C-alpha cells in the first residue's frame, strides 16, 4: 500500500527496490509445496499450513487463490506419499 | 499501476492443472464414478 | 558582505541580513556602512531571498511528510505535492 | 561468529563417538552397519575440510566465507547427530531401529538433499536384515 501511496514521487524507485526484495522469500515458499510437496515456512509468515487426512487446519494477496493453494499443495504432498 | 497479478499469471495456470488432474485421479483410478 | 549576501539569498540567513518571520529578510539599516543611495537597492534585494526561503520551506513541508491518511487541499493532496515538485525545478 | 560455528562442532564430536561405540560386536547386526555407514559421511566431511585447507593456504578465505562454506555439511551433521542421540537414548536395537531409519527415509521425499542421506543410511543398514 505504501507503494501506491508514493507511486509518482521521488520515493517510487527506492520503495520499488525495497518491495522487489521483500517479496523474494515468500514466492520461494510457494514454489516448494506446489511443485515438490515440501512445505516451507520460516517464522509463521505463511498462513497456510498442512482422521481421514482432511482434519488439517488452515492457519497484498488475492483471496481467490488462497483457498486453492491449500488443496493444490496437499494433493502433490499426498502423491509424494 | 503496481500489481502482483502479473506474477499470478505464471502460477495460476498450473493450480488448475494440478486440481483437474487430481479430480481425474479419483475417477479413473479409485472409481468414484462406480461408487 | 560578498559571501554573506549570497548566504542570505541562498536560504541561509546570517546576522547581517536579519531573518524575521514578521518582516522576512531585512538589512540592519542603522549602521554607517549603508547610505540612502544604497538603501533602496538593499531593500529591493532582500525580497527575492525572502521569497526563496519561503518557497523551499513550503516544498520541504509538503512533499514526503505523510504515510497517506488526509482529505485536504491546502495542507495535503497529491496535486499540492506536485506543485512543490514543479516549483523547485523552476 | 565463532560461537555460531560451534554447533557444527558439537554435531561432530557427538557424531564421531557414536561411530566407535556402536561398531562393537555385541550389539545387533543392524547397528554395526548403521555406524559403519555413518563413517562414510564423516569421511566425506574430512575430504571437504581439506580442500578448504588448500584454499586457506593460498590466502583466499575469511570467517564469513568459512561459515558460508560449511552450511550444507552443517545440515547433514545436524540430522545425523539428532538421529545418533535418539538411537542411543532409547536403548534401541534390532529391527525396530530399522523402522526408525525407514521413517527417516520416508520423512523427506522431495528435498533430495536430505532424502538421499536417510535413504542411503536405510540402504546400508538394511543389508544384514
Amino acid at each position: 500500500q505504501e507503494a501506491l501511496h508514493n507511486c509518482s514521487n521521488e520515493h517510487y524507485p527506492v520503495l520499488l527496490s525495497l518491495l522487489k526484495t521483500s517479496c523474494e522469500p515468500y514466492t520461494r515458499f510457494i514454489h516448494d509445496w506446489v511443485y515438490s510437496g515440501v512445505f516451507r515456512d520460516a517464522y509463521g509468515e505463511f498462513m497456510i499450513q498442512v482422521k481421514l487426512y482432511w482434519t488439517h487446519g488452515y492457519v497484498v494477496f488475492l483471496k481467490h487463490i488462497a483457498h486453492d493453494i491449500y488443496v493444490c499443495g496437499k494433493t502433490i504432498n499426498l502423491l509424494k506419499l | 499501476v503496481l500489481m502482483k497479478r502479473s506474477i499470478t499469471a505464471p502460477l495460476a495456470a498450473h493450480i488448475s492443472l494440478v486440481n483437474k488432474a487430481a479430480v481425474d485421479y479419483f475417477f479413473v483410478e479409485l472409481h468414484l464414478e462406480a461408487h | 558582505m560578498i559571501h554573506e549576501l549570497l548566504l542570505a539569498l541562498s536560504g541561509y540567513p546570517g546576522s547581517i541580513f536579519t531573518w524575521n518571520k514578521r518582516s522576512g529578510l531585512q538589512v540592519s539599516q542603522d549602521f554607517p556602512f549603508l547610505h540612502p543611495s544604497e538603501t533602496s537597492v538593499l531593500n529591493r534585494l532582500c525580497r527575492l531571498g525572502t521569497d526563496y526561503i519561503r518557497f523551499t520551506e513550503f516544498i520541504e513541508q509538503y512533499t514526503g511528510h505523510v504515510q497517506q491518511q488526509q482529505g485536504q487541499g491546502g495542507l495535503h493532496g497529491i496535486y499540492l505535492r506536485a506543485f512543490c515538485t514543479g516549483l523547485d525545478s523552476v | 561468529l565463532v560461537h555460531r560455528i560451534l554447533p557444527v562442532a558439537a554435531s561432530y564430536s557427538a557424531v564421531t563417538r557414536f561411530i566407535e561405540e556402536k561398531s562393537s560386536f555385541e550389539y545387533g547386526q543392524v547397528n554395526h552397519a548403521l555406524a559403519a555407514a555413518m563413517r562414510t559421511l564423516v569421511k566425506e566431511h574430512l575430504i571437504l575440510v581439506s580442500q578448504l585447507e588448500q584454499l586457506h593456504r593460498q590466502g583466499l578465505l575469511s570467517l564469513q566465507k568459512l561459515w558460508f562454506y560449511i552450511q550444507p555439511a552443517m545440515r547433514t551433521m545436524d540430522i545425523l547427530a539428532s538421529l545418533a542421540t535418539s538411537v542411543d537414548k532409547g536403548e534401541c536395537l534390532g529391527g525396530s531401529t530399522l523402522s526408525l531409519l525407514h521413517d527417516r527415509s520416508f520423512s523427506y521425499t522431495g528435498d533430495s538433499q536430505a532424502q538421499e542421506l536417510c535413504l542411503y543410511l536405510t540402504k546400508a543398514a538394511s543389508a544384514p536384515y
